[PDB]
DNA sequence: TATCTGGCCTGTCTTA
DNA sequence: GGTTTTTGTCTGGCTTCACACTTGATTTGCATCACTGTGTAAGACAGGCCAGAT
DNA sequence: CACAGTGATGCAAATCAAGTGTGAAGCCAGACAAAAACC
């Protein structure tokens, strides 16, 4: 668990807060850049390799059938197991948010440079309304693949929304979305386990249930400590799901998860109060039906990341978090730091 | 005991001195005057003071027999307060200040003035819009608005790092026609229509935007906002009437780049460059305008209703932000024109013949067209079929071009072949670039000498003003010793001097006929200029603006009927308004002064405090 | 006042007359000339000596519609005439003591706008 | 051979 | 002292004016708050480096 | 221990406006005399 200093090249002003990173065959790669894409780089997608703590963020192109999707901010994110990403909502740069989905996938590798394909998936049935700050998971059910998507938070509906408050948000109605990808269509669920709506919760996935962790519920303005398990069944019949609450949650919202090995993962980050971050990290151990979270050893933090307001990040993959902080102002906005496992 | 002075004497001492010349003039009365002493003694004073020209003695006392009270009425002494730019602190100086030598409070006391202001804000007049307009509140009584709209701003959110104030477009609309009533109403008369008439008047609103730089942070508690300020601004440009079949120009702006009329709507701390604050701070207010399009306001002006239908033109902005909003690429790019699809190489070689093909509407198109990529092509194929618009527009401008900043571009231009043409680079192709500050520093001098320019980082407004002259070609002359380039210069500047009063003035049909008519033709001329005698620079390329200048300045003016009056300058002049009031005339702290000065930029604005100070002139 | 020697004559011949002639009025532009006639040297001895008493008295002496209360008052005021310092309190005694005023109130909510155009 | 002053360079320190 | 001019007194009644209280509502005066700008380039001195001098 | 602002706030202080009759202050009238400055 060791804190690392990143320097930055010169574009070092892409990288924002809600920012995505996807990892394809260990090479990590960036999505989300502040602002519209440039003719420097016009997919917006960028190889993001640290080599001897020094980040390089190198454009990427796509392929010809492949769609140039906007920069997006606080989407929900996925990994597909052949291998390939999802992504669900999420910002524009122009403030909207998209109702829409696409797939990135990796076309051609020829010399150590990647193609991607980024093809935009339709979706009928009871599509969630367009969102920020959710989670989307793939369970596994009776050799069956499906979708879960949860949470988040969008701008009024269209009846009540007015110009004063035009960017007032308000968290979604907790509906439960499997979403099939073979087929493009969606269900909803509704549950009575789940009241209060919730975003910038953490997501595990294992087998057939998802793990719904810490958040932020706006109407009550709370970060609860619950854990929320979210089981999901794929019978030749309609699936069915079913919710159980377990106590000893963790109190958390915006917080970054990596995986450390198969069927333990790390929380770090994030915050516990408006002003207090969360400066603790979290195991989990997975059990087939059995979920433990421990309390492990805190990290050698800087004076810079214990007094920051805010701090983000996303997880690179390998076990190692990148993270931000607001910098100074004339230099560089942000100081950005790597942590290992 | 020598005599005193007369005055110093007590009452009883100066009758007995006068009583002699007293008793004399009662005689005078009854004899000549009826024995009014009073009146007699009144008039002869009254003579006596104009005599030794001492009138405004005089002039005082008839107005203290007649006995009238002298004041100032509030709305008057706003008037006063904002249009000389006295800070109510200073103005509170004076009215003490008047009010304990002369006795009398001439100047109102600033709760008054305070209270007058009601009228002139948004929010104070009633209306409503048939139909209602969409995703917008009817509350009639909304002034100053949080510019961030409830912007979300938990430390899970994107970081906000802007403050923002504004008013609600519609209800500031209102504010802007209720303080032109007046102007509007005599309009009518002077075009001998009805005062009561109150057909669907048509108003056609100027919309300006601006970023500035070097904005200090204040200290003291806050968001850490970035050094800069956003500026979104309208002007109201001409109101017609629809009498019959035809269209009777009732009102049209006699100034129309006057910081005078440039109304304030939003005052934003952000960077222009920082997509993400603008798209969420101006989304309201284009939403707002969108649903103005598709209303009539019914407004109370006189006691009889009016309806007005509003043209909005956005205009008021340089190249720069014009791209940013209409996703169009930056200005370096290939794709150099805003107003056509054509190529930086393509506008070298052909020069004139192009014509106006982009709008709001097409880039809207285009940038769905980028996003789904239809015919599964490849990135240069993409980008080559729509034409750069590789980003999604959010704000709906007019294809033109502001006059400011093409003069400005344009001299920038001329400032550079002026180099160029010192050191022969037509005869020499090859030179270093100390060799080239040389040739700067030798014109930079000699624009001293000869114009009294002193050299500056960047190009002015009244520097082009004052280097596009026959005068200073004259003084660059001197330092160029091949004569058939003398010539050359002289033409090219006789061109631009014939094509520019088209593009600048307000009504070139009627103030530079044989210009305008001659535009094609002059433009040509000058394209073959520098596709021949000036090889060197323009061969391959064409500057933005030069191409705007000689392909679309005949058909904008055919469409619209003028350029400088829909250029920033205006609204650029409105900035100084910025930096004056920040200091001067707001509370001097980051929660208070964005909408501080707001407010009284408005009232500087205003037409109803403007007209007392013309009172003089009546 | 300090009193000259010649003034307290006049004065002393001034209680003279109007001991003498009690329903007369004097005229003061022809009582001067006979007074100064009669002052035209025994005699003024006593006015004279009088006249320094008098000097040491001076040394002593250095050393819009109205509101529904008007409305009210006004309507009361002839009643307690029948019974103005001393009216104006017996009628902001009454008014104090007593749904009562609102119909007074109300007059003067029709009167207010009139006084604000 | 075996040193050796002088400019030269950069970089910090002091006041603006 | 003789002489010159400011300030009076003597009286009845002329006018104009401020005052007399109370009540509720406006209109003025004033202190309060946290922050503004004007302070905003160049020389002294040390220590390393290497070529041409001793 | 720099210092004169920068505008909105909100609470104290002043002001208003009505009823009428008190006393107080200045004034007029002719004639003459205090004081207070100059030859
Ligand atoms: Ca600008
Ligand atoms: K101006
Ligand atoms: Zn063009």
């Amino acid at each position: 668990v060791s804190l690392q200093m990143v320097t930055v090249g010169h574009n070092i002003a892409l990288i924002q807060p809600g920012f995505s990173l996807m990892n394809f065959d260990g090479q990590v790669f960036f999505f989300g850049q502040k602002g519209w894409p440039k003719r420097s780089c016009p997919t917006g997608v960028f190889h993001f390799d640290i080599k001897q703590n020094h980040l390089k963020l190198k454009p990427a192109i796509f392929s010809k059938d492949s769609c140039y999707l906007p920069p997006l901010r606080y989407p929900a994110t996925c990994s597909y197991k052949k291998h390939q990403y999802i992504i669900h909502g999420g910002k524009t740069p122009n403030n909207e948010l998209s109702d829409k989905i696409y797939i990135m996938s990796v076309a051609c590798k020829n010399n150590k440079k990647v193609t991607f394909r980024c093809t935009e998936k339709d979706l009928v049935g009871d599509v969630p309304e367009p969102r920020y700050g959710h989670s989307i998971d793939v369970v596994y059910s009776r050799g069956k693949s499906m979708g879960v998507l949860f949470g988040g938070r969008s701008y009024m509906p269209s009846t009540q929304r007015t110009t004063e408050k035009w960017n007032s948000v308000a968290d979604c109605l907790p509906h439960v979305f499997l979403i099939d990808f073979e087929f493009g269509c969606a269900t909803s669920y509704i549950l009575p386990e789940l009241q209060d709506g919730l975003s910038f919760h953490v997501s595990i996935a294992r087998n057939d249930t998802v793990y719904i962790l810490g958040g932020h519920s706006l109407a009550s303005n709370i970060r609860p400590a619950n854990l929320y398990r979210i089981r999901v069944d794929l019978p030749l019949g309609t699936p069915a799901v079913n919710c159980t609450v377990l106590p000893g949650g963790i109190s958390v919202s915006s917080a970054i998860l990596t995986q450390t090995n198969n069927d333990e993962f790390v929380i770090v980050g994030g915050y516990q109060l408006e002003n207090q971050k969360r400066m603790v990290c979290s195991l989990v151990s997975l059990g087939d039906n059995t979920i433990e979270i421990s309390e492990m050893e805190t990290p050698d933090w800087t004076s810079d990341i214990k007094h920051s307001k805010i701090w983000f990040g996303s997880n690179m993959g390998n076990g190692t978090i990148f993270l931000g902080i607001p910098g100074d102002n004339k230099s560089e906005a942000f100081y950005f730091y790597t942590l290992r496992c | 005991r020598p005599r005193q002075h007369l005055l110093s004497l007590t009452r009883r001492a100066q009758k007995h001195r006068l009583r002699e010349l007293k008793i004399q003039v009662k005689e005078f009365a009854d004899k000549e005057e009826g024995g009014d002493v009073k009146a007699v003694c009144l008039t002869l004073f009254l003579l006596a003071l104009r005599a030794r020209n001492e009138h405004r003695q005089a002039d005082e006392l008839e107005a203290i027999m007649q006995g009238r009270g002298s004041g100032l009425q509030p709305a008057v002494c706003l008037a006063i307060r904002v249009n000389t730019f006295l800070s109510c602190s200073q103005y509170h100086k004076m009215y003490r200040t008047v009010k304990a030598i002369t006795g009398r409070q001439i100047f109102q006391p600033l709760h008054a003035l305070r209270n007058a202001e009601k009228v002139l804000l948004p929010g104070y007049h009633p209306f409503e819009w048939q139909p209602p307009l969409k995703n917008v509140s009817s509350r009639t009584d909304v002034g100053i608005i949080d510019g961030l709209s409830g912007l979300a701003s938990s430390v899970d959110e994107y970081p906000v790092d802007t403050i923002a104030k504004r008013f609600r477009y519609d209800s500031a609309l209102v504010s802007a026609l209720m303080d032109m009533e007046e102007d509007i109403l005599e309009g009518m008369r002077s075009q001998d229509l009805d005062d009561y008439l109150n057909g669907p008047f048509t108003v056609v609103v100027k919309e300006s935007c601006d970023g500035m730089g070097d904005v200090s942070e204040k200290h003291g508690s806050g968001p850490a906002v970035p050094e800069k300020a956003v500026r979104f601004s309208f002007t109201v440009m001409r109101i017609t009437i629809e009498h019959g079949s035809q269209n009777v120009k009732v009102f049209e702006e006699p100034k129309p780049n006057s910081e005078l009329c440039c109304k304030p709507l939003c005052l934003m701390l952000a960077d222009e460059s920082d997509h993400e604050t603008l798209t969420a701070i101006l989304s309201p207010l284009i939403a707002e305008r969108e649903a103005m399009k598709s209303s009539e306001l019914t407004l109370e002006m006189g006691g009889i209703p009016r309806t007005f239908k509003f043209i909005f033109r956005g205009t008021g902005y340089d190249e720069k932000l014009v791209r940013e909003v209409e996703g169009l690429e930056a200005s370096g790019s290939v794709y150099i024109c805003t107003l056509c699809d054509t190529t930086r190489l393509e506008a070298s070689q052909n020069l004139v013949f192009h014509s106006i093909t982009r709008s709001h509407a097409e880039n809207l198109q285009r940038y769905e067209v980028w996003r789904s990529n239809p015919y599964h092509e490849s990135v240069e194929e993409l980008r080559d079929r729509v034409k750069g618009v590789s980003a999604k527009p959010f704000i709906e401008t007019v294809p033109s071009i502001d006059a400011l900043h093409c003069d400005i571009g344009n001299a920038a231009e001329f400032y550079k072949i002026f180099q160029l043409e010192i050191g022969e680079v037509y005869k020499h192709p090859n030179a270093s670039k100390e060799e080239r500050k040389r040739w700067q520093a030798t014109l930079d001098k000699h624009l001293r000498k000869r114009m009294n320019l002193k050299p500056i980082m960047r190009m002015n407004g009244n520097f082009a003003r004052k280097l596009m002259t026959q005068e200073t070609v004259d003084a660059v002359c001197e330092l160029i010793p091949s004569e058939e380039r003398h010539e050359a210069l002289r033409e090219l500047m006789d061109l631009y001097l014939k094509m520019k009063p088209v593009w600048r003035s307000s009504c070139p049909a009627k103030e530079c006929p044989e210009s305008l008519c001659q535009y094609s033709f002059n433009s040509q001329r000058f394209a073959e200029l520098l596709s021949t005698k000036f090889k060197y620079r323009y061969e391959g390329k064409i500057t933005n603006y030069f191409h705007k200048t000689l392909a679309h300045v005949p058909e904008i003016i055919e469409r619209d009927g003028s350029i400088g009056a829909w250029a920033s300058e205006g609204n650029e002049s409105g900035n100084k308004l910025f930096r004056r009031f920040r200091k001067m005339n707001a509370r001097q702290s980051k929660c208070y002064e964005m909408e501080d000065v707001l407010k009284h930029h408005w009232l500087y604005t205003s037409k109803y405090l403007q007209k007392f100070m013309n009172a003089h002139n009546a | 006042g300090k009193m000259s020697s010649y003034a307290f004559f006049v004065q002393t011949c001034r209680e003279e007359h109007k001991k003498k002639h009690p329903d007369a009025s004097v005229n003061f532009s022809e009582f001067s000339k006979k007074c100064s006639e009669r002052w035209k040297a025994k005699e003024k001895g006593k006015f004279e000596d009088m006249a320094k008493a008098d000097k040491a008295r001076y040394e002593r002496e250095m050393k819009r519609p109205p509101s529904a209360f008007f409305l009210f008052c006004s309507e009361y005021r002839p009643k307690i005439k029948g019974e103005i310092g001393d009216v104006a309190k017996k009628l902001g005694e009454m008014w104090n003591n007593t749904d009562d005023k609102q119909p007074y109130e109300k007059k003067a909510a029709k009167l207010k706008e009139k006084y604000e155009k």
